């Protein structure tokens, strides 16, 4: 299924984008969302006004390539209190497809990617791009978790067989988690989770205070992530692992190097303590959000009390894990043991009605573990959008015509539905 | 001559004890506190909030110190000020949704009523339910009221309707009243029962005044027809509109020259004889409170690099009207010598201020009424 | 200059003084959260009349009044899909900015090219006439802005070879 | 997300107005009876500090929680003179100092702490207060101190000593420049 | 509710809040630890001094002032000045807003980037904006083409406008408005 | 009565407010919120300095929010806590909320349909450990409106915050196999409500903020009558949306949500939770009234309290219960639709009946020790307390 060339995903991420090509099984790309415009506002000279004509007058470079364009600052179309520029996003994507990917927007099909929180008009609006700018023969935007559906049946086992289970995701500016029974949820049981990578990254850069010098106050935050990910983890107790680190060898105390990019040369430098002492928002989102705290264990909790009784079998049964930042090494294990170890403690409770009867009826307990968590959501993705139930489906241009240009003037929702 | 704000109140009534000194008040919505002639100051006497249905009007029994309360509630009451404040002592009614406006039969007998169902709930008072009670108008009546005229002898009854056709009625209670003198208009005066008509459709009947003796009565829409009927001239009437903007308010001054006012916010003069048909003018009434002085160039200067209607006219000289006429003026009365030989007279607006104003400068002329 | 349109805006501005009238009421039969009032005038002595009004031959308005709430819509003389399509680039564009200043009946409403809905809470909101004295006027400027498109458009017409060719 | 939730409220818990009177290990004078060397509330103040002072609020239960408000603050106030104590040996003045140098008390006003604490509503209120916390205060230099270093043969601690400013709720005592 | 307005500069000390008639922050801009030999036990004390606190103690005080070709120099001069400021002369949070910071042109660069580094990555201020000096007597005199002159103490301007347009070489911008005559 | 004013009392043990005083009293002479709370933490900041208390009840918790550790420990507007409800109890007797004590007086209360009352019995033996009075009354909830004027048949009918009931009622005997009730009202709509609003990118902490809902919905909220059309203008119109000031200043903006959150009610798959909702299972109970009472209940069924206070959401009832009857009953005659007199069952009464619906009893029934149960029943070990 075609216009003459087939389906494709671009992720659109609100750090990076990724995407893939027809026939590949990766993300080919997960790239800098980034474009560099001169912003230094000295207005001035051979004034001119309300005439469109043949330009010399503009100075601009788009991708990873503009983080280097100097007075070029170098924005970021990713959704963080800036969203206006969808108008930039527009002249951006024509750059990325005709230009980048070098590729023709009229013959392909897509497949795009959308927030829960979104309002309507910033898409809406990018309609009447989408089907007479890019004019594609059908397309949708799918809230963004729809990819990874498909790296759940990409897993594919015995087993694999029903949509009831449990989705927990995280992220760099958001993270997630859905009550998904069958495709059905309820609205204040999802769970929309702001808390994120962003948020650690800078109180990370004020753990440079306890130990670590000689950077660029920008080349700081990239040297911290390059750091961090590899060597972070978490301890069972604070003052215990305090003297490991304190006595027993490089397996703690670990050293560092790397370049001070003030003028590109050496510096040598601390780890140790900083790497248990990274991770912890997990079990103290109060990091992020001190103003609404709730640790992963009870928010868990949080959602399972709407959850009723007879899917509590089921969520035992099925827990499932989204994002590399569910792919990591046991805190995950650390964490799962002790929430079991909580819903144990909240269980037995009902011991207070028969006494002290205390058995379970044997339920079941199993979770996704693996990177390929990580690759797999564009190749899913493509598929997805390749399949050719999606072509019809998706918003063809006339399914467009039918849901933008003949509807908002002449009946939006009917009104609102009537 | 005088006017303040001491808090900008949308005013959207006032009231008075007779020496016209504790003002109370229609606010904003559902929150009322009464002020007072703090010698020409205002100053806070009173709070009031259990006739929970916003405010309408009243009728403030301004000798016995009774307002009786109404709005959009049938928790409409006789609140009296008990020493302590302004109070509730409820009545009892078969209106629905609202009250507009209510209506002491002139020797305080009882009163009339505005509903928001249609109707005249014709209220009258029992020591046996410790309260008022009703009976009803429903029908003949088509739909309900806005301005109402008891005739001096106090059961006799005029009103502006949103039912348009220009009628007089009478309203008798037997467990009240008795039922009154041979009335010119129409002398049938049970309950209910309809005395006489100006076939006027014409607009919702929104102001209706007799005359300093109600020989003649007056009626303006507020469509803005202007308008009489005169009974001596053998149950006569009259009809006119304006020419300026829709009317607020209007009333007689004498039995042949009335004060009207709309919202060109300016009182305009009408002036009258008894040749039916023959409604007349008088011209535009006040001088405004302002003159041509007024500035502050730095803030003027400051507000156009900031452009919030900074392209200046002298409409905003009456914050769009001109004139010192703002947002909206709201309301007009006489203070003192009355609709004979007033000495002092004064308006409320949108601004919340009192005023207080010029009248006899007009004073000049002598005599009235001629039988055509 | 135009000068016919003096006796055209002076006279809406006659009929907006003859009937400023827009004042609330609520209920007496029928609930008191007060409507859409224009849209839903049952009948008719209680009310302000229907009306249209013409420039010319093309152009014209309705104006259309319940006593408290009123419609305006208005008709233009161009009919190019040159002049239309184009500057519905912006009609387009307009419609969530209506929001941002809620008395648009809110679509380029045709046999007119646009309409909008008014009524009493104005009234009661902030100012008296330099709203009108301001609107009223304010909607030609924004007519003749339409010159303004016009020759920043016809330049991008005007960017053309001035691009592509020019690059040689 | 809790602390290191306090084990040392206990029913041996009198108070003096507001706050505990309890047999516990504070090495200087005050009414406080004491008990053996211990990892004590005061170590669920600082060696578990390294959960707390992270915090911006927290679910307090009684009276020592309103107590260990000083008992953990305390901490950070110490942290201030510490950095000038580049060397011990600075410290090891401030170890006379500490239960000399005694804070702002209940009754006044611009002391915001009767927003929890009880004025003196009799004298004895303070007289037995003044004295109870000459112990507390040097009992944390003393520990804090013989803990941490020794002159230039241990060294100061930046990689915690930076939460000095940095506090629960971002809070104080009283200390704000050294 | 408002962000803070001041002249960060030489002079007087002279600030106050957005929408004032008025600053209230009005005192000397000085540095002032002592060198006499702390005696009278009773007498009890930090170790520098403000201004006012110059005054207080001045006898004892080695009083400096950071002001160098009319430049406030040093960072560390200002830092518990600033703290001071607000937290004690203002008596505010200067987290609670943006500020309307202000500067003269021609001081060497990195500097503000520097003072940056201070005003948020220590003062964690919302935002700020560093009104270039002239600009603020525009609102004031309401004027927008004429000459604005500047002399307190410590930097002379004296900058043409015709609704801008300040001239790069008819400018003239010093080092010091009224100060060493005195010498 | 043929003793003082004093010394017996009438209370509304309702869930938004307590509503009390003496039996008789012109309102119930009291109204609190129905809160209580006991101190924690909101700070975070050096402010506030206060001395003056520590735990709070009801009219004087109102300000504190987390400075007071707040509950309501409950299900159903039932609650699962025996002695903060004591120390309201012991608060209440003050000129606080009454001014009384209680063995030398009486006491006239409710009970829920289905209340588990070995935990009544419970308290009560606790009643009379402590307040002890020398008698007392206790009546099902919804029968107490029918007081005021000595009613007998319809539905009963209740709503507010925290639950909503339906009593299918005839010659005064609810018939009880045959009865219902729905286990909410307001609270967990709020909760619903809020979730709309963090997607607005009003994110806030109801911890801090849900009860924010609550000043609105009291003091100002409403619905409309037209709701079909309303819907087909709000969307075609959209100029006919709302905002307000947060009072600490926010004005944030509000469409339908106002009034469209009573949707739910109607269609409680609103929440994906399915539902029908209250009108199909009155459609439901209307079906199960036999022919006479189902026929004069197009006239005659009956509600209650502050909570039908309400305009517009009557109309609308009328307005759509001519239909399901029409269409699936019917079937299709139309000719008498009015002709089925239907004259409104809600008046301005219902305002003060929360308390006054139980005094009018109080006013024949204080003389009666026909009607006291007993604290001496209780003692008795008695199988329950009453006459």
């Amino acid at each position: 299924m075609a216009g003459r060339l087939p389906a494709c995903v671009v992720d659109c991420g609100t750090g990076y984008t990724k995407l893939g090509y027809a026939g590949n099984t990766e993300p080919q790309f997960i790239i800098p969302s980034c474009i560099a415009i001169k912003e230094s506002a000295k207005v001035g000279d051979q004034a001119q006004r309300r005439v469109m004509k043949g330009v010399d007058d503009l100075d601009f470079f788009i991708g990873d390539e503009a983080i280097e364009k100097p007075t070029y600052a170098t924005k970021w179309p990713i959704r963080h209190g800036i969203v206006e520029d969808w108008d930039l996003m527009e002249r951006f994507m024509e750059q990325v497809i005709f230009k980048y990917l070098r590729a023709e927007p009229e013959d392909h099909y897509f497949l795009l990617t959308e927030p829960p929180l979104n309002t309507p008009e910033n898409r809406e609006y990018t309609a009447e791009i989408m089907f007479e700018s890019f004019n594609v023969p059908g397309l949708y935007i799918a809230v963004q978790a729809v990819l990874a559906l498909a790296a759940s049946w990409t897993s594919r086992q015995v087993g694999e067989r029903t949509l009831t289970g449990t989705v927990i995701d995280s992220g760099d500016g958001v993270t997630h988690v859905i009550p998904v029974a069958e495709g059905y949820v309820i609205g204040s049981c999802i769970k929309h989770i702001p808390i994120a990578g962003r948020d650690i990254t800078y109180f990370i850069q004020q753990l440079l205070r306890d130990r670590e010098v000689g950077i660029p106050p920008e080349q700081s935050l990239e040297t911290a992530k390059a750091v961090k990910e590899r060597y972070s983890y978490v301890c069972p107790d604070l003052v215990k692992e305090f003297n490991k680190y304190d006595t027993d060898g490089s397996k703690w105390i670990k050293q560092y190097t790397g370049i001070n990019a003030i003028s590109k040369k050496e510096f040598s430098i601390d780890v140790g303590y900083e790497r248990f002492l990274g991770p912890e928002i997990f079990f103290h989102p109060e990091f992020a959000n001190p103003d609404f705290t709730q640790p992963i264990s009870e928010v868990v909790d949080e959602v399972i009390q709407n959850c009723p009784i007879d899917v509590r079998r089921p969520l035992y049964k099925n827990i499932v894990l989204s994002g590399g930042s569910t792919m990591f090494r046991d805190f995950g294990r650390r964490l799962q043991r002790d929430l079991k170890r909580t819903v144990d403690a909240r269980l037995k409770l009902s011991e207070e009605l028969s006494g002290g009867r205390l058995k379970p009826k044997p339920i079941d307990v199993q979770v996704i573990t693996h990177h390929m968590q990580r690759y797999a959501v564009w190749f899913g993705g493509s598929m997805l959008a390749s399949t050719p139930e999606f072509y019809q489906v998706c918003h063809t241009k006339k399914d467009y015509e039918e849901i933008g240009p003949s509807i908002c003037r002449h009946n939006p929702v009917f009104g609102v539905m009537s | 001559m005088a006017y303040h704000s001491f808090l900008v109140e949308p005013i959207s009534c006032h009231a008075w004890n007779k020496d016209r000194t504790q003002i109370a008040i229609c606010p904003n919505n559902h929150e009322v506190h009464i002020y007072e002639k703090s010698g020409n100051k205002w100053v806070q006497v009173h709070e009031l909030k259990e006739h929970n249905g916003q405010v309408t009007g009243v009728d403030w029994a301004p000798d016995s110190n009774r307002i009786v309360t109404c709005g959009t509630d049938r928790n409409a009451y006789v609140w009296t000020l008990k020493g302590r404040t302004w109070k509730p002592t409820l009545v009892i009614l078969r209106i629905n949704r609202a009250a507009r406006c209510v209506r002491w039969a002139p020797n305080e007998k009882k009163f009339a009523v505005g509903s928001g169902s249609r109707v005249i709930s014709i209220c009258y008072f029992e020591q046996e339910n410790d309260w008022w009670v009703c009976k009803h108008i429903k029908k003949p009546i088509r739909s309900t009221v806005l301005s109402l005229d008891w005739h001096p002898n106090s059961v006799l009854l005029a009103a502006g309707s949103c039912d348009f056709k220009c009628r007089i009625f009478s309203a008798y209670i037997k467990e009240v009243e008795e039922r009154p003198a041979p009335t010119p208009w129409g002398s049938k005066m049970p309950f209910g029962e309809l005395m006489f008509e100006s076939s006027s459709s014409c607009g919702w009947v929104h102001g209706v005044c007799f005359s300093a003796n109600g020989s003649r009565v007056a009626w303006v829409s507020h469509d803005s027809t202007v308008c009489l009927a005169d009974a001596d001239k053998k149950m006569a009437v009259a009809t006119l509109a304006s020419e300026t903007l829709p009317l607020l308010a209007v009333t007689f001054i004498t039995e042949s020259s009335l004060v009207a006012a709309g919202h060109d916010c300016f009182p305009v003069l009408f002036t009258y004889d008894s040749a039916a048909g023959k409604l007349s003018f008088g011209g535009r009434l006040d001088v405004p409170k302002q003159s041509s002085q007024r500035g502050l160039t730095a803030r003027e200067r400051f507000q156009n690099l900031d452009k919030k209607a900074s392209s200046e006219g002298s409409a905003a000289a009456g914050a769009g009207l001109d004139s010192l006429h703002k947002n909206s003026v709201s309301q007009i009365s006489v203070l003192s010598g009355g609709k004979a030989k007033c000495s002092q007279f004064c308006t409320t607006g949108m601004d919340g201020g009192m005023s207080i104003w010029d009248v006899r400068s007009l004073e000049s002329a002598l005599k009235d009424l001629k039988i055509v | 200059m135009t000068a016919t349109l003096r006796p055209y805006l002076s006279a809406v501005r006659a009929t907006l003084q003859a009937a400023l009238c827009l004042e609330n009421f609520s209920s007496q039969v029928v609930e008191r959260h007060n409507k859409p009032e224009v849209e839903v005038r049952s009948s008719k002595e209680l009310l302000l009349q229907p009306v249209t009004i013409s420039r010319n031959e093309k152009e014209k308005v309705l104006i259309e009044g319940s006593i408290n709430s009123v419609r305006v819509s208005i008709a233009v003389k161009q009919a190019d899909e040159i002049e239309k399509i184009l500057c519905h680039k912006f009609m387009r564009f307009m419609m969530m900015r209506a929001e941002n200043f809620f008395i648009l009946r809110r679509k380029p409403v045709e046999g007119y090219d646009i309409s909008f809905l008014i009524t009493n809470f104005h009234t009661e909101q902030m100012y008296k006439h330099k709203l009108v004295d301001f609107v009223i006027h304010f909607m030609e400027e924004i007519d003749k802005e339409i010159s303004e498109m016009k020759l920043s458009v016809n330049a991008r017409a005007r960017i053309v070879a001035e691009e592509f060719l020019k690059n040689f | 997300m809790p602390a290191y939730h306090s084990s040392l409220m206990d029913p041996d818990t009198k108070l003096i107005g507001n706050m505990a009177l309890l047999p516990i290990r504070s090495q200087f004078k005050g009414p406080a009876p004491r008990e053996t060397k211990d990892t004590d509330i005061v170590d669920e103040a600082i060696y578990y500090f390294k959960a707390n002072v992270f915090f911006k609020n927290y679910e307090i239960k009684n009276e020592a929680d309103r107590t260990l408000i000083y008992i953990t603050l305390y901490i950070s106030e110490c942290l201030k003179k510490l950095q000038k104590c580049n060397s011990k040996s600075q410290g090891e003045k401030e170890m006379y100092t500490l239960g000399i140098t005694n804070f702002p008390i209940p009754g006044e006003p611009g002391f915001p702490l009767n927003a929890i604490y009880a004025k003196p509503a009799n004298k004895q209120e303070d007289e037995v207060m003044r004295a109870y916390l000459q112990q507390l205060r040097q009992e944390t230099g003393l520990r804090l101190c013989e803990k941490v270093f020794d002159p230039q043969n241990d060294k100061p601690s930046k990689w915690w000593t930076c939460f000095v400013k940095r506090q629960f709720m971002n809070k104080s005592l009283s200390g704000p420049g050294q | 509710t408002t962000a803070l307005v001041c002249d960060n500069g030489s002079g007087l000390v002279k600030a106050g809040f957005a929408g004032d008639d008025a600053p209230r922050a009005v005192f000397p801009s000085i540095v002032g630890r002592p060198r006499h030999q702390g005696v009278m036990v009773g007498m009890g004390q930090k170790d520098s001094y403000v201004g006012d606190e110059a005054q207080s103690k001045r006898g004892i005080l080695t009083l400096k002032y950071p002001i160098e070709h009319g430049i406030i120099t040093n960072w560390d001069d200002m830092e518990k000045i600033w703290h001071h400021t607000f937290y004690n002369e203002l008596r505010v949070a200067p987290e609670e807003h943006p500020t309307l910071l202000t500067e003269a042109p021609l001081n060497p660069k990195a500097n503000r980037e520097k003072m940056t580094q201070i005003m948020f990555e220590t003062f964690n201020v919302p935002a700020m904006y560093v009104a270039i000096q002239a600009v603020l007597s525009l609102y004031a005199s309401g004027r927008t083409t004429g000459i604005v002159l500047d002399s307190g103490d410590g930097v002379t301007h004296n900058v043409p406008i015709y609704e801008g347009y300040a001239l790069p070489h008819a400018i003239m911008r010093l080092d010091l408005a009224g100060r060493d005559l005195t010498d | 009565m043929d003793s003082q004013g004093r010394k017996v009392v009438v209370c509304d043990n309702g869930t938004g407010f307590v509503k009390c005083g003496y039996a008789g009293s012109n309102f119930p002479e009291h109204i609190f919120p129905a809160l209580v709370g006991r101190p924690i933490i909101r700070s975070t900041t050096k402010v506030g300095n206060i001395e003056i208390k520590d735990l709070m009840v009801g009219d004087e918790a109102s300000e504190l929010r987390s400075m007071l550790e707040v509950n309501y420990p409950m299900e159903n507007g039932i609650v699962r806590n025996w002695d903060d409800m004591k120390h309201l109890w012991d608060y209440t007797f003050g000129p606080e909320k009454l001014n009384i004590d209680t063995r030398n007086c009486k006491i006239l209360l409710t009970e829920p349909p289905m209340n588990p009352t070995k935990n009544r019995e419970k308290i009560v033996e606790v009643m009379f450990e402590t307040y002890q009075f020398s008698g007392v009354y206790v009546a099902i909830q919804a029968v107490l409106t029918l007081y005021a004027q000595g009613l007998l048949t319809g539905v009963v009918v209740d709503s507010g915050d925290g639950v909503t009931h339906i009593c299918p009622v005839y010659e005064g005997f609810s018939l009880p196999h045959l009865t219902r009730r729905l286990d909410i009202a307001g609270r967990d709509i709020t909760r619903y409500l809020i979730k709309l609003l963090l997607l607005r990118g009003y994110a806030f902490n109801h911890s801090a903020d849900f009860e924010t809902v609550r000043m609105i919905k009291e003091k100002l909220c409403y619905v409309g009558y037209n709701i079909e059309q309303e819907q087909k203008l709000a969307l075609e119109t959209t100029v006919l949306v709302e905002s307000y000031t947060l009072p600490d200043g926010r004005i944030i903006k509000v469409g339908g949500e106002r009034f469209e959150a009573p949707e739910a009610l109607f269609q409680p798959h609103l929440i994906n939770v399915e539902g029908v909702g209250v009108a199909e299972l009155l459609f439901n109970t209307i079906q199960a009234a036999d022919i006479d009472t189902r026929s004069e209940f197009y006239k005659h069924i009956v509600l209650s309290g502050g909570s039908t206070m309400y305009p517009g959401l009557p109309s609308r009832l009328e307005r759509e219960l001519k239909q399901l009857y029409l269409e699936r009953v019917l079937k299709g005659d139309v000719e008498k639709l009015s002709k089925f007199k239907i004259r409104i069952e809600d008046p301005p009464r219902r305002k003060h009946m929360v308390f006054l619906g139980g005094a009018v009893l109080a006013d024949i029934m204080k003389d009666k020790d026909n009607f006291w149960m007993t604290r001496q029943e209780y003692q008795e070990k008695g199988v329950r307390v009453l006459e």
